């Protein structure tokens, strides 16, 4: 029974420019077992409505998710999401960088 | 469409 | 292997009706069609597998179980008189690859409005004709049943005591008497071919046999006629030369001529005695 | 998801193949076609199995099908007919479940009789003796050719049955028969089966009766008990023969004294 | 316990169940009942008796019980099989039947003999 | 071109309340059109695609049934595959399996294949040739006995060289205006001096489909199979994918550096360079 | 005639040769077979019927059959077949009445003779 | 492999898938189905020796039959008291006719 | 074919009172 | 047509042999009368 | 081909196997093992004979092969099928026994009568 570790990226739907509505997504993939927990983050605190993709694996049994919410980027706020997976001793957050 | 054959247990 | 509980059936209208099928090759699907001239097959219901289940095209009347995997059971609440026809029973696997329907042997059901109506066949023998005999040299038995109802009759040949296959020409199906109008009895007839010189051998016995399904020992009678049960109705005859020298002559011959053959010892064994006896009384007083 | 066998009854002779149509359509992705055989006694025989994605035809001892795709065709093919070949075959087809109804559908049944070839005809009818337990006399009129075929009668006290086919394995031979029957003192063999088409110099017996008693010598067959009798008359005979010599001689010595 | 009683006089065949005496007694031939007021003067049935005049081997033969009224055949304790020849004009030939016959033969010729014996004495 | 056309099974078993999670999910190439739930309220078969929601009542009716078959047999595979390996009754464990087959340009069968898996791990699989079973170890060997008894590698290959071509093809026909798209990626690159002396430049690729594409850096003809870094591909939330990769060069050589991207929706591959 | 009942011997007739025989219904693999209550012999799995030999010399009397329960309830045969009986028509009185004349005239001519 | 032997009305029939050859003992006659050989009556004590060969597999391997028939056309009962009584009741009337040459001599 | 044995039975019927009367007679004329 | 026992090749042997006793006899005393 | 030899006796029948003379024998009937048990008094089996007791015509007709041990039993390719009317104290003889006892009794009767006929005409 072996454990993997899930892989995270942080992003936008489309290029991010201040003042119209976009859509914030967390991507991770390559876990196992299936059970994990995954939050979107305005200025450090949970957002209520969020939507999750359904559950999938690729060619190795490794699965993988997408959540997404929207949003308005602005110059002044900060965006994150936060996963915990039983294979991590503590919480991994990642920030949301425009460049990236 | 899904597999609509016997099914079989492992 | 599918097996129905019953192959032949008469009840009375209003009465609860069971119907069984039972299968060991662990099959999912199950199905129960009924069988009508002109119709083809009409599904009632089938069962994907165990309790659950799904109306056919002519649900009307009828009610099944599944609680079992190996058992699908088939009601008739309150039966009626258009009820009456030849119900089957199938099981396959699922899907569509490889996979066709296993049916039984079937049930004939006959549903009547009164029981007084259940008549068991008279059954009759009728040797062959001597000028076939002597145009073709061969023979033919014909055996006739006649005003049964219902036609639920099996028909067999015997000879010698041994059932036989070779030579014998049954009716496919039991015609009515007469089929302008309701309430007709049945006839069935059948024919068995054999050489001249088996027939007129008059040790030679032939015998046909009906085999009769009718009322269960579970019914109630208040006729004065017999109650027409399931039974046996035959017919039998020795084989018969008209004509030459057969072996019971023979054997009448042979006793008459024994029995005449002893007189005339008796007749004989006396007269030795008594000559010996006047030739012994001559010599006693010759000395 | 329907099938069709346009054609009710269908007429083959003996050693020859014959072929028995049926057409379906459907639109699921994934079926089966497959085909039964029901004779007299009325169970369901199975036969034959093709489902729609595999190469060449389905084969099985003396069936064989003719499954064209393209005009959704499976024809049953059925080499070197015999005489138990006649019975009612039905075509049916099942369904994946999602293209289209899951449970089979049957078709209407066409019906098969074999003829058998008969090399010598020999039309005749025939009078059964009396049974001495029913008032019925029962006329047979046997050995017409196979397309002679009777027809019901008008009256309602005479019953006809349709021809059926014997077989004798005893002496390899086959014929073709019918029976009929009545209740009435004008019933006679002569006119019992006017009202069908009979063929020409059809045997009809003359009332009297002939004999062959070497026919009847040749089934003569004995027991232990009749050879037993034999042999008893025979020492009868010789003992009382010797008993008599010795008496005519006794008589003789004495009345020559 | 004690046997059916059969007896053969022609073509006549009577059979006695003598159990149960006193009681009506009902009679079953191939589980068909027999024996009852039916149409027909062949078959007759009285206290213990049973006669059947002109008896045919090939329908008459099988099974034969005899039960009181009231009660089921197979509550009958016994069966029999019967399966004759019946003859209008059939001497029978056993051993008594035969030496009686060769008997009367030899007396007859004897006494002839004597007689003529005396006769011819008397005359020569 | 070529088309596929995929299915993905997860059961999920809790060992302390209810029966296990079931989840499934229907793919045709890179888009989902189907999906199934055991823990939702309709439990049926629901919808994921515009083209699919043509498909009558009798089509959802028979994949609801043929579903919870699949998981029916999933919780008997759990229960079983628990006593084969002599595990406790208190772990949760995990089966997983995926079938689905191959057709090229012309539509017509490519290749096909069904595998399963318990905790992550491969169990037993069909080989190329779809005729005989691979087992990984000793446990999948009874399996692999047992089914090669009952003949299920000729049903398995009945549906995957037969039903599965006939229902892409339908599919591949009713959805033709999204299913047969292409879409080139919209591309750009850009500079981020790191703190006086090192720069990374980064070369995107925006709403491209389907997801298959190549990307790579050149040093005037220098193939960079190091010393750059490209993250998986990612879905956008809509139907198309991003990408990029990017590299660390000195300052005042980017002209020296070019970033090249293949799509099967560009005629000709492209080539990139700094402003 | 029913098997519930102890009634379980049977009659099996009709055959080629002459031979009567008897048939036990229990399906036991020993089968013993008493005649007037008294044990008569036994028969194995291989063979299922006793023979009480041809028809011609009149079977009669008491049979019961036992496998591994209780004795079967008694079952009589009676048969009468005429294998000496002469129909004494025209032809027999005639033959007889031309032998008897002709014996007695023997008999006569030679005690004539032998006659002193 | 045994060469299947039947049993119609009074005659007894030999059956292959092919030509049967007569070895030895009873010719019989042909039916003009090729595959069948008539014994005749089964009474007359029909007895031979036939071979033939197969069709649906085992067609090079040979197979043989012998069919020997016993029915006691000819047997008779025979009680050794009976044949004994027979026999002197014989000597006991060539004795009486011996006694009466000897009586007819003085 | 004649196997009916009355004639057989006739003709030794007639064959013996032949010979017995023959025998007497020659027996009687002889000794 | 299978007499067993039955021939009547028997009876009448009997006959033969009593028929040439009878006809030797016979022409044995019509010798010795015209002799 | 050495046919099989058949000897009926009464209700005794005793069959040989012709072409097994240096080997133990094994024998079946109607596909069942039958002899070679040394029980079921019955039936018995000694080198090359196998003998029935009590031999019942309608349960004990029908085929029957022979072939040594260590063969399985459709090997064989010769058969005997055996129809036999046993009966006791049931002896078979011809007519020709019957005309040669007739005749060597008559003549041993004359002869006796000649001779005595001689013996005492002189005395
Ligand atoms: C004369 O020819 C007939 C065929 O025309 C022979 O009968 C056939 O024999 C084969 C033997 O292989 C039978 O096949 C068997 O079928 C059973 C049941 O399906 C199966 O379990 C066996 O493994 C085998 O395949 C075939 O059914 C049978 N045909 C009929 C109609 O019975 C016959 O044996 C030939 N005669 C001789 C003496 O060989
Ligand atoms: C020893 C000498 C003195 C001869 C005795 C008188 C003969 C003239 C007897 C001897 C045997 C008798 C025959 C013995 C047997 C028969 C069989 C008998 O057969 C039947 O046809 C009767 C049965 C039937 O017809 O049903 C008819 C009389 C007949 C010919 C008898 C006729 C008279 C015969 C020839
Ligand atoms: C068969 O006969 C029965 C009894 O006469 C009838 O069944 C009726 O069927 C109709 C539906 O067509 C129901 O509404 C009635 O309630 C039924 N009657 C009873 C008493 O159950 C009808 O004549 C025939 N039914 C069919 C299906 O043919
Ligand atoms: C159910 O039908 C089958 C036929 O499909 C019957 O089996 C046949 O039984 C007869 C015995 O009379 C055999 O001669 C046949 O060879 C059998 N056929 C097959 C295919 O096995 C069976 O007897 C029927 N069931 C009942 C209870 O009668
Ligand atoms: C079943 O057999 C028929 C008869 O051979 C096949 O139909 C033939 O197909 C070829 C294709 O090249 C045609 O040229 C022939 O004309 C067809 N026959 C007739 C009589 O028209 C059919 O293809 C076979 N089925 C399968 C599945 O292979
Ligand atoms: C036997 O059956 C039918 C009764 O009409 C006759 O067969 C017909 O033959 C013609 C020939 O051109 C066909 O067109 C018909 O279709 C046939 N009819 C049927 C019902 O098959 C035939 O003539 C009859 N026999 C005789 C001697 O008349
Ligand atoms: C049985 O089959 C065998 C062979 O299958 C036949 O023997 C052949 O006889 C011919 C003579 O016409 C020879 O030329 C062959 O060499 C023989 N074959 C072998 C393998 O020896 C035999 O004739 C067949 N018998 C019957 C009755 O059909
Ligand atoms: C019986 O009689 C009724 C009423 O007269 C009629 O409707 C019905 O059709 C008859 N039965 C048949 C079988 O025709
Ligand atoms: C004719 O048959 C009927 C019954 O089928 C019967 O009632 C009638 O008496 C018979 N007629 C004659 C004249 O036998
Ligand atoms: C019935 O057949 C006879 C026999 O020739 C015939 O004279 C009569 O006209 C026929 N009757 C009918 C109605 O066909
Ligand atoms: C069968 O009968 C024999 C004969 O004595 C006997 O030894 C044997 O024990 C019986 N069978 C059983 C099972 O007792
Ligand atoms: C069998 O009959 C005997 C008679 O002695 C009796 O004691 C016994 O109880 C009966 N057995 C059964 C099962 O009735």
């Amino acid at each position: 029974m072996i454990q993997r570790t899930p892989k995270i990226q942080v992003y936008s739907r489309h290029p991010a420019e201040n003042g119209k509505s976009n859509f914030l997504n967390c991507y991770v993939s390559g876990f196992h077992p299936s059970d994990i927990e995954v939050d979107l983050l305005k200025n450090g605190e949970r957002i209520e409505k969020v939507e999750h993709s359904d559950l999938s694996f690729s060619k190795d049994w490794s699965f993988y998710l997408l959540y997404y919410t929207e949003f308005t980027p602005t110059e002044k706020d900060e965006y994150a999401c936060r996963v915990n997976h039983v294979t991590l001793s503590q919480p991994k957050i990642v920030k949301w960088d425009r460049d990236m | 469409g899904v597999y609509d054959g016997r099914e079989h247990t492992v | 292997k599918v097996t129905q509980s019953s192959r032949y059936l008469v009840k009375r209208t209003g009465e609860k009706v069971f119907l069984e099928c039972v299968q060991d090759m662990d099959h999912e699907n199950m199905f129960w069609y009924r069988q009508d001239p002109g119709l083809g097959l009409r599904l009632i219901y089938f069962s994907y597998d165990v309790k659950m289940k799904e109306k056919g095209d002519i649900p009307e009347g009828y009610s099944v179980s599944r609680e079992k995997k190996e058992r699908f059971s088939l009601i008739l609440e309150s039966a009626s008189t258009n009820q009456t026809s030849m119900y089957l029973c199938a099981s396959s696997f699922t899907g569509p690859y490889n996979s066709p329907l296993h049916f039984g042997n079937g049930t004939r059901l006959t549903v009547t409005e009164d029981l007084n109506k259940v008549f068991p066949p008279e059954v009759a023998v009728f040797e062959p004709s001597e000028a076939e005999i002597s145009h073709t040299q061969k023979a033919t038995l014909v055996c006739l049943a006649t005003g049964f109802f219902p036609d639920h009759v099996e028909l067999s040949w015997w000879v010698n005591g041994k059932e036989v296959h070779s030579g014998v020409s049954t009716d496919p199906q039991p015609l009515k008497e007469q089929p302008a109008l309701n309430d007709s009895r049945y006839c069935l007839s059948s024919r068995l071919r054999v050489s001249a010189t088996f027939w007129q051998n008059p040790r030679n016995h032939f015998r046909c046999q009906v085999q009769f399904y009718g009322l269960s020992e579970n019914d109630e009678w208040t006729q004065d006629r017999a109650k027409p049960v399931t039974q046996i109705v035959s017919a039998e005859a020795w084989g018969r030369a008209d004509c030459g020298f057969t072996s019971v002559s023979y054997q009448q011959g042979v006793l008459s001529a024994t029995i005449l053959y002893e007189i005339l010892l008796g007749k004989a064994t006396l007269y030795a005695v008594l000559v010996s006896a006047l030739v012994l009384m001559a010599m006693v007083k010759r000395k | 998801q329907k099938i069709t066998q346009t054609q009710p009854g269908m007429f083959v002779q003996e050693k020859e193949a014959v072929t028995l149509d049926c057409t379906y359509d459907t639109s699921d992705p994934s079926y089966g076609l497959f085909w039964y055989k029901q004779p007299s006694s009325g169970e369901m025989i199975f036969l034959i199995y093709q489902g729609s994605y595999d190469q060449q035809n389905a084969t099985e001892g003396r069936y064989s099908l003719n499954f064209q795709k393209a005009r959704k065709s499976a024809n049953l093919v059925i080499s070197a007919s015999q005489l138990g070949d006649s019975a009612m075959y039905f075509c049916a087809m099942r369904g994946g479940g999602s293209g289209g109804s899951y449970i089979p559908t049957f078709g209407r049944g066409t019906s098969l009789i074999v003829h058998p070839n008969i090399q010598n005809p020999d039309p005749a009818v025939y009078q059964l003796r009396d049974s001495k337990s029913s008032d019925k006399s029962v006329c047979l009129f046997t050995d017409f050719d196979s397309q002679t075929n009777v027809s019901q009668s008008k009256d309602s006290d005479v019953y006809i049955t349709d021809k059926t086919v014997l077989d004798m394995r005893s002496m390899d031979f086959k014929s073709n028969s019918a029976v009929a029957w009545s209740n009435k003192s004008d019933f006679a063999c002569a006119n019992a089966f006017n009202n069908s088409i009979i063929p020409e110099d059809t045997f009809f017996p003359s009332p009297e009766s002939s004999c062959d008693v070497k026919l009847v010598e040749k089934s003569f067959e004995t027991d232990t008990n009749l050879n037993f009798q034999n042999l008893s008359v025979i020492g009868f005979r010789i003992l009382l023969l010797k008993v008599a010599g010795f008496n005519l001689l006794m008589t003789l010595r004495l009345w020559s004294s | 316990q004690t046997p059916y009683k059969v007896s053969i006089s022609g073509t006549t065949v009577i059979l006695t169940c003598p159990q149960y005496p006193g009681s009506e007694i009902l009679w079953q031939h191939n589980d068909k009942n027999i024996g009852g007021d039916e149409d027909d003067k062949n078959i007759g049935s009285d206290e213990d008796h049973l006669s059947l005049k002109e008896f045919s081997e090939l329908e008459q033969s099988g099974y034969y019980v005899c039960y009181p009224r009231g009660s089921k055949p197979e509550d009958a304790n016994f069966y029999l099989y019967l399966r004759a020849r019946v003859c209008e004009n059939c001497m029978e030939m056993d051993v008594m039947s035969v030496a009686t016959i060769v008997i009367v033969d030899i007396c007859i010729t004897g006494g002839l003999l004597l007689l003529v014996y005396y006769w011819s004495k008397n005359r020569k | 071109g070529s088309h596929s056309m995929r299915y993905f099974f997860t059961s999920v078993s809790r060992p302390g309340r209810g029966e296990p999670r079931f989840i499934a999910v229907g793919y045709v190439d890179d888009t989902q059109f189907v999906r199934f739930d055991s823990d939702a309220a309709s439990q049926r078969m629901e919808p994921r695609a515009p083209w699919i929601e043509q498909e009558g009542p009798e089509y959802w009716d028979g994949e609801t049934r043929k579903v919870k078959a699949h998981s029916q047999t999933h919780r008997v595979d759990l229960g079983t595959l628990r006593g084969y390996y002599n595990q406790s009754e208190a772990g949760s464990h995990t089966v997983q399996r995926m079938y689905g087959c191959d057709v090229g340009s012309d539509w017509r069968f490519l290749r096909g294949y069904h595998q399963y898996a318990y905790d992550g791990k491969d169990y037993i699989a069909l080989k190329e040739d779809l005729r005989s079973w691979t087992a990984a170890d000793m446990a999948a060997q009874t399996t692999k006995h047992k089914w090669e008894a009952a003949h299920v590698a000729e049903q398995l290959r009945a549906y995957l060289e037969g039903t599965c071509v006939e229902w892409l093809r339908r599919y591949l026909e009713n959805g033709k205006e999204t299913l047969q798209r292409t879409d080139a990626p919209k591309t750009h690159m850009t500079h981020h001096a790191v703190s006086d002396h090192e720069a990374t430049l980064r070369c995107w690729a925006l709403s491209f489909y389907p997801a298959e594409i190549t990307l790579t850096w050149q040093r005037d003809g220098e193939d960079q199979t190091q010393d750059t870094e490209l993250v998986e591909t990612r879905p956008a939330g809509d139907g198309t994918f991003q990408k990029w990769a990017a590299v660390v060069v000195p300052s005042g050589q980017e002209q020296r550096y070019t970033c090249h991207v293949q799509h099967e929706g560009l005629p000709k591959p492209l080539t990139l360079r700094w402003e | 005639q029913s098997i519930k009942g102890n009634h379980l011997v049977k009659v099996y007739d009709y055959q080629e040769d002459g031979s009567v025989l008897l048939t036990c219904d229990a399906e036991a693999k020993n089968i013993t077979w008493f005649k007037d209550g008294k044990m008569i012999g036994f028969l194995t799995e291989d063979k299922k019927k006793w023979n009480l030999g041809s028809n011609a010399k009149d079977p009669r009397g008491m049979y019961q059959c036992k496998g591994s329960q209780n004795k079967s309830k008694p079952l009589q045969v009676y048969y009468r077949m005429c294998q000496n009986c002469i129909e004494l028509n025209a032809a027999t009185i005639s033959g007889f009445l031309f032998a008897e004349i002709v014996s007695i005239f023997v008999l006569a001519v030679g005690v004539y003779f032998i006659a002193g | 492999f045994k060469i299947p032997i039947e049993e119609l009305e009074d005659r007894v029939f030999v059956n292959c898938n092919t030509s049967i050859t007569w070895v030895e003992g009873t010719v019989g006659t042909l039916l003009s189905d090729i595959t069948r050989l008539d014994l005749g009556k089964r009474i007359l004590d029909p007895r031979g020796i036939y071979r033939c060969n197969g069709t649906d597999i085992y067609k090079d391997k040979e197979s043989t039959v012998q069919v020997h028939y016993r029915m006691c056309q000819s047997c008779v009962e025979l009680d050794p008291a009976t044949v004994a009584g027979i026999i002197v009741t014989d000597v006991i009337a060539t004795l009486l006719l011996a006694l009466g040459v000897f009586c007819f001599a003085g | 074919g004649l196997l009916d044995p009355k004639l057989c039975y006739l003709l030794d019927g007639i064959l013996f009172i032949y010979g017995v009367i023959l025998t007497a007679l020659f027996l009687r004329v002889k000794f």
